[PDB]
């Protein structure tokens, strides 16, 4: 709510969680690309889509529960119930992409980009690669064939199972 | 975390030789590049999990590996499975996930002594360079090297029979049994 | 006190003690995160929580008595007396975690992170991590707390190590 | 989705030692600066692709590399080429993209054991100081170091023969065969 | 057409995309020094050179298919058919220069700068290309200098691309 | 509505295009200096040059095509347009080098205000150092700032006539 | 008599250039009306007309009006006696090399000497020279104070130019 | 002349420009850019071909000397020895000391000197010459007294530069 | 004194300290607001409130002792002795604000303006303003006064900087 | 309270506050637009509308309490009380426009002028202009009025600023 | 532009360790500040070109640098100079642009192994505290650190001799040879 909460949240997070937060909030800011997490939070507050519940949900997606226990004075049960009842902000596709990118180590992404180089043109992370793929209109919540096939080819079948489960859910 | 604890308990008992035997037996599902940095049972279990061949619901492959390397105490202690049930399950077609080729190769390797190993090496000092014929190499590495030079395949067994005929007859009996099963 | 003593202290510490100090000073400056030791000491001085006694205590808790002997010209007995009378900058929970991390070799943290791999992911465990990093991750997930140590004790018991469990029980009975 | 996948599958089966052999065999088309930051076969394939020695319509160099390091299973599985065709093709003059000098050096390097390696290191203490006599250096590193100080040129082989005469005569046979081929 | 469309396009673009678009439109505004991409779009509109097809061509040339689908409501096939039928705004020489500029790395461009410091007297390949154009060293009909420099740095794939382009002009 | 369209056109024009139009119409407005485009139209009407065809030619060189279409509701020396093109092709980082290089030729205080290339050309033309048939100083100045492409345009203009 | 020549001369010169012409003829006689009266006095002539254009460095009017460029008048200028003293053209040249960032320093430093009032209107160097001449602080044969001020404003080239002019005559 | 100034200014670095400005601070008004500094020096009459050669030699750009001024090291050195200096020996010594400190050393120096100076006055990521001019502003480093600078330099375990300072002191 | 000394002082100051000098002299010139340094100094000279001692005090307050030695031909001890026996042209509140303004780095002033961007207009301080500009803006709204400093102290504490808070308390106890 | 007071008030203000004051007082002085603040104050005083209450209201609307305290010697609480009691001279629409202009920055006003250049024309707002200038230009065409604010709300929503739109709707609901 | 092409070809053949050696050997003509951002041979060559120590008609310094790191193959292949000519030129007094003290330090650095390096690091704990005893550094960094605190110079060698006497003896031979040359 107040600027104190935003300042504390900015001070608490590190670089990796900041990048994950930017990726998660990429869709809600449909036309604005923010350079800092501070700018993103200011934009969300100005647009009126930021509240105590929404900020708690965003911090819960990043998996920082001590921040909920300290700043927002909330536990995981309350935010879980709020998700169950109140519709959430980030789509299931974004959190699925984050979950997939969490499991890929620092070496498999190089093999994946080498495989995918034929469709496009240097320490790329999986999140940056999927952002590029979405930019080239190759990966969409309706088009998940390329990612599933490429994950199968590099012999990572648990992630293929995750993608299949997500497709079955919707 | 009962499943992970069970896997850790199973992997605690394995020694270096059993680890090498498992690594040889799991060649069709793990490439050489992933095989090189493997140094203990936990890494191998992680690799098997990554291919979804080993999880909470599915434990057939781990039981088959334990049965092949002749470790039944672990099966009866940490997995609650006996020998007869495992044999009956394996005899059912389509259940075995390891081809008979690897099984017979490992069984042949289990029945070679140091003198017989030296005889095997001397019989094959012509088609293979001395680099892979050092005294430290065991029979499994020799088999892998021969597989690398397409002189020992699933349908090609002339060299193996010719070398085994100069050492013992029981090895030829095992080869004949495998051919009969084919 | 001044900048010169801070610079001399920083120039003498090695990497491992630097990381241990960074982990120990988490509670005092929980609002921010310092990149290296010098910036942490500067932050402590700016916040007014840095004094000669505080620096002596921080040096003593990391077992570097030679610096406390020559850099500060202090004695360990005086530091012990000050700890007896003055309040402690760092709680006993942090020093207990540091002691447990010291007592754990390189081949056991891998087993620990494999046992608790269900909650976390491979991305964090791809790089080599010490016990302190795992403790920090568990704290971030709110799985371990100063008043909640059952999970860590159970994990330590599961890997056939009892003396560390005895130390955990000793600390728990201490309060 | 087809060619890149095939290249990745081929590169997944090469361990560290085979990668080192490939790096040594390709010094004529990849300078030292590019050689240094390479740790997997994919980067080497990328470097070869940049120089246009490996593409969809040209696979000769990859086949030659795979045949030179004695890996015929990869040729017969992932590239569909048999030993006879490769031997006949390489026997044709003007088609071998790798000079016979490097091939001879590699064949020599495959015929040395640890004791022979230590004898080789001991024999080379005159022209080369103890700095390059590190116990972790393999024979290929020694060959590269000798090549740096123009004591092991393509036309200068006296020192190699002098050192090898103190270990075995098979190496002298290989060198003499190469010289006769010229 | 409407100012809001070009405003959205300007907002969504990235800095590297902005620079590439600014360079790639040098053929049209040959007598204009554009300070910003928004001003460039305004100048193009006021000169009667910007339309739906032209904007689609510009966005397709910088590989932003998501912006074509989301904003201009055009897909890759339709814009490719428009490209085939309607004459191109930008000659293929600028396209080739941009394509080459996207593949060279930091070390490669540094070595190229060191090699080319003789003729002339950090900077990306696009700036080097425009500086070479300034001194009338490389032109769409004469590419000997660039071809020689690309061959001398052991990157022959780009030389193959240049040779294919030079064969295609006849 | 001959007056309405011309009065409405003046609104859309900006300062830079007004300066460019004044420089282009220097020849027409030799007798009296034009203070503004609105007064420039009055001067042209006094000259009797009020014509749609002649007026539409100016916007072609000014490159403001949308207003040309609005006027169309559907003469000038080519030496001056060369100077206009060269001035428009020079970025703001090169005009400083130009004014520094030719500082000794003219008054240093005469160029105290920041100048566009058109103003510098006017100043040099008042001294007759630049002529339609004399371009040696201009060519040398262009070469000294390391822009050989504009030298080709200068040579093209020289060879054309 | 043709008034069109006078009209063209008045129009061609911009507003700032008229001050140079007014300063040049300070001691010759005592805008275009002054030029017309000077023609009536007889001192002004066609030959002397080109001298003003040569001094003001505006050579387009020589071809436009006089129909003779600098080539024809360069020899006549040496042949004809100096209509205007070199002391005035030296001040004009000095004012040519002074930018608007320097006149403020002059007026601020010399505010103590002359009248401190009515300084709101920004004054050129020629106005300051005229003001100094009014108080008899500067003479055509005495340029010591001007040299001192030029040295005080951290400008040495003009200080040497003053000495060169003084030694020349 | 006029073209030589342009050629010189178009072929210099950023840190080199900073060093040139610091060297020219001896000869006043603070110059904003190197072009303005050269214009001021030429207008003041102090600039000369020999002086420009000395200025370029003081920054070790001999290739520029040969390419523009058509002179070699020996000629300019003899000219400098015979003719009076333009830049004082103290400024040259300060520049030479500054050229021999890497990023860690200057970071340690600014951290040490931040004790009695404003945190935002020096801020971070600044060169040694900026610290020297700050000390000059505070009036504690002078051509006759360098005790504080020497002590601070010794605090960071750099004794060779202390010997350089001692040798300069012994010279005069 | 004369115009020459004012000109030399004006032309030998950078743009950073001109803002400091403008802020320090607001109390003296409150009937009118000056646009630049030269106008302010000339106004003080004409009003009779400027002399050698006043200029020495201003230069000592802006910490430019070298100009004192060069132009005014005085050292630190002489100007301090002159200040001790003469009334101050600038109040202690102004010098305290200036001194605080020089101990705040970019990362702190950015935090302060972000925190206090709600009380004032968002576009009022859109440009990157220094601490002095923020203090001027607060003084406009009559929130900070020579005798009222609670809000400033609380705001300083809100960014985790306690040494400056102790300095404020020391100044308050001084009066 | 002679012309000296209004002279001090006029000279103390800066450019932006002067622009805001002129926009606020544009309604009352509909007979003649004052090109200068002095003219506006003179014509306001001539009609007799200028008084203690009117000047207090004007200085409170522009958010300059320093001049109110120093010159008028009136506290803000009394100004608020007698402004609630007495009729207001400035319309709520004007203060709403002033607040909206306060909340915007350079990028946002650039976005508005770029979006609305189609109606205004190039030459009308060619130079960079504040939001108040654009509001005046819109009110010239009678597109925005106290009884018609839909276009302003739509334009505000176009630049992705929902809080200002909610404030507009709140004002509409209040009246 | 054949000269720049030749320099680029020479620079492409040098790896990171040789670049570090070149950086250490050129500390006389390049200060620390100009040396910190150097991470490729091209930057070093350009820095040398700025001081006019390397051009089309003056390649002697480059030849000396390449000779001092035993890279004779680059000398013969590109610069067209054999070892005998360089030895004769360097034997002539006044032609050595690199001081013999730096070359001696480099030669001492080359002749130390990993265990010898660790012993060297540990042997300095008797006289210097942990502040200057950073074990992460290599031998060249240790020598530079010693030079910084004027504990090791052209005229000061007692500490170096004392440390060298602990590990080896040929290092003492090199030091004595340098002293004899002095």
């Amino acid at each position: 709510m107040s600027a104190e909460v935003i300042h504390q949240v900015e001070e608490a997070l590190d670089t990796d969680e900041k990048e994950m937060l930017l990726f998660l909030c990429r869709d809600v800011a449909i036309d604005v690309v923010p350079p800092n997490v501070r700018d993103l939070l200011d934009i969300l507050r100005e647009r009126g889509k930021l509240s105590v519940g929404d900020l708690a949900e965003l911090l819960y997606r990043v998996r920082r529960f001590d921040l909920l226990k300290r700043i927002l004075k909330m536990d995981r049960k309350a935010v879980e119930t709020h998700l169950l009842r109140n519709p959430h902000l980030v789509s299931d596709y974004r959190v699925l992409m984050a979950e997939i990118g969490e499991d890929l180590d620092k070496s498999d992404v190089s093999s994946l980009i080498f495989l995918m180089k034929d469709y496009m043109g240097k320490e790329k992370s999986f999140l940056d690669l999927v952002v590029e793929l979405e930019k080239l209109n190759l990966v969409a919540p309706d088009q998940l064939d390329l990612l599933e096939k490429c994950l199968k080819n590099i012999h990572r079948i648990d992630l293929k199972t995750k993608i299949q489960k997500y497709k079955q859910s919707v | 975390m009962d499943f992970s604890r069970n896997l850790y308990d199973i992997g605690e008992q394995l020694d270096s030789e059993d680890l090498a035997s498992l690594k040889f037996l799991s060649l069709d599902y793990i490439p050489q590049r992933k095989q090189e940095p493997i140094k203990d049972a936990l890494m191998l279990f992680q690799r098997l999990q990554e291919k979804r061949m080993l999880e909470e619901s599915n434990l057939s492959f781990l039981k088959e590996l334990l049965f092949r390397i002749n470790r039944l105490d672990l099966l009866i202690t940490y997995l609650n499975t006996r020998k007869e049930e495992m044999e009956r399950e394996l005899q059912t077609p389509g259940r075995a996930q390891i081809s008979a080729y690897r099984v017979m190769l490992y069984q042949i390797s289990e029945e070679v002594s140091r003198s017989e190993l030296r005889s095997f090496k001397g019989g094959l000092q012509e088609e293979i360079s001395k680099c892979k014929l050092d005294d430290d190499m065991n029979l499994l590495d020799i088999f892998i090297e021969m597989e690398k030079r397409v002189i020992l395949g699933e349908g090609k067994l002339d060299i193996l029979k010719r070398v085994c005929a100069q050492i013992n007859k029981s090895l030829l009996k095992i080869i004949n049994d495998y051919e009969e099963f084919s």
